[PDB]
């Protein structure tokens, strides 16, 4: 009944290309992380996984149409507040409904709930997490929709620290359009998908909040914070 | 200060 | 012609035991460091080697008779300024005159000058380093003398940041005694050894100074400092 | 601040 506009389509080519450039389905770079071990035994390996991911999320972000033109401060503000959410969204790519875990190799790079516990996190986080991963996986998103959801999550103007919350609101809306249009046109059987997707964003906030609290506690214990990486400390730190 | 972030957001 | 006193001897048992407790001749813990790779390719692995060593040097220090009774500030001040020197001294244990390198396994955990270069250091440091390692190895120190030299180096009152530089001067002298006495009594053929040993301390300062400058440069480049560890950043940082 | 160092020098 319709068809995406040239502009919208070029945006999709950019996000998809950006993701391919910042996400390897082989997970070959994991051999460079401190090896996993199953007190907080998995902390070193997971800290490295997360850190590596932030580096990847930043690369993606820099390629989101519009982002580069924001003030470094807002880029930072947005990255800092959404980082963890973007990592949870992209992680879905490795999540397996089969064994309810992230399989990036295995048995060495297969991450179960138990493992994340050995990194200092509880079921109060992991419970909703896997639940979110499952529900999200069931949506069978087209790569195009997966990349949009990520770009949309990052440009949420409702982030603590954001300045020009009006230009951010605009860009997120432009992307929300392309996503809505795309599902209507390219997604057979997807009429309530959009709704289901925006809802996922809301579930992300709860996961984020929980993670932040659990992170703060871990963060204050020097014997544990010393296992983290400088970038993780910077991105998740309370630093103004 | 976010030295690392500023550096990575730089191209 | 003499014989160590009971007190001096108990000190030697403490330093030797302390070293055994904080130094593994199997280097089995290295598999937990980020794997080496031969820009600054070895930086991640070596940062982890150094970091691990600081943790070990702290353990040793805490067992040096007298140290625990200093002010946390002086303990820190002493650790911060001597850390790198203690690591160079203990590294001798793994240095091989054969291949002029530190062999803690291999070929994976064998460190040549080239490798340290891939971690951001130059021959301006590595040149005197190996030279120091060689000369030091040639001294064939008894374990007892090796542990004393380390305890003596750590209690050098001439460190920037030191407060009670008089109690530190005292303790270092007490240890210098036990070392002198020991060589006279237990070391056949060692008459100029003591002199050769105190001289090594002086060579350490040059290596330290050089390392500090080279470290400072690496430290200011965020793309490199992000490869370091929180403890390394803390110990070698300019933080007052 | 040397939080980590203070923590390790603690027993
Ligand atoms: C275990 C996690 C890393 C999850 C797994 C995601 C999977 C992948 C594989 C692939 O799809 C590529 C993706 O980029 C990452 C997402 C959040 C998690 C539960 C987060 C676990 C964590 C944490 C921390 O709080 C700490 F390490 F300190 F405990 C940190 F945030 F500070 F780091
Ligand atoms: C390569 C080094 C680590 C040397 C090798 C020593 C060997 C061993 C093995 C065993 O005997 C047990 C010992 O504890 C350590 C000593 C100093 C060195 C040249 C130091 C290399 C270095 C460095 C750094 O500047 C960085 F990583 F950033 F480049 C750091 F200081 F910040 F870390
Ligand atoms: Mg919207
Ligand atoms: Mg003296």
């Amino acid at each position: 009944s319709h068809m995406l506009s040239d502009e919208q389509m070029q945006i999709i080519n950019s996000l998809v290309e950006a993701h391919h450039k910042t996400y390897d389905d082989s997970y070959s770079d994991f051999v460079r992380f401190r090896p996993p071990v199953r007190r907080l035994s998995m902390l070193p390996h997971l800290a490295d996984l997360v850190s590596y991911s932030i580096q990847k999320v930043i690369g993606f972000a820099k390629m989101i149409p519009g982002f580069r033109d924001l003030t470094a401060e807002d880029q930072i503000a947005l990255l800092k507040s959404s980082a963890i959410e973007i990592i949870m969204l992209r992680s879905n790519q490795s999540f397996s409904l089969e064994d309810m875990s992230w399989s990036c190799g295995g048995p060495d790079f297969k991450y179960c709930i138990n493992d994340v516990t050995k990194a200092g996190h509880t079921l109060e986080l992991l419970e909703p997490l896997v639940k979110f991963q499952v529900g999200l996986k069931k949506l069978k998103l087209h790569e195009e929709e997966h990349v949009l959801l990520m770009a949309i999550c990052l440009l949420s103007p409702d982030r603590p620290g954001v300045q020009d919350h009006v230009r951010i609101e605009a860009l997120q809306d432009r992307l929300c359009d392309v996503l809505q249009a795309y599902i209507r046109i390219q997604h057979p059987g997807g009429r309530l998908l959009y709704a289901k997707m925006i809802q996922k964003l809301a579930d992300l906030r709860s996961l984020n909040e929980e993670h932040s609290k659990q992170y703060r506690s871990l963060s204050f214990q020097p014997e544990h914070s010393m296992q983290l990486t400088p970038l993780v400390l910077e991105v998740f730190g309370s630093e103004v | 200060r976010h030295k690392i972030l500023h550096r990575l957001l730089q191209e």
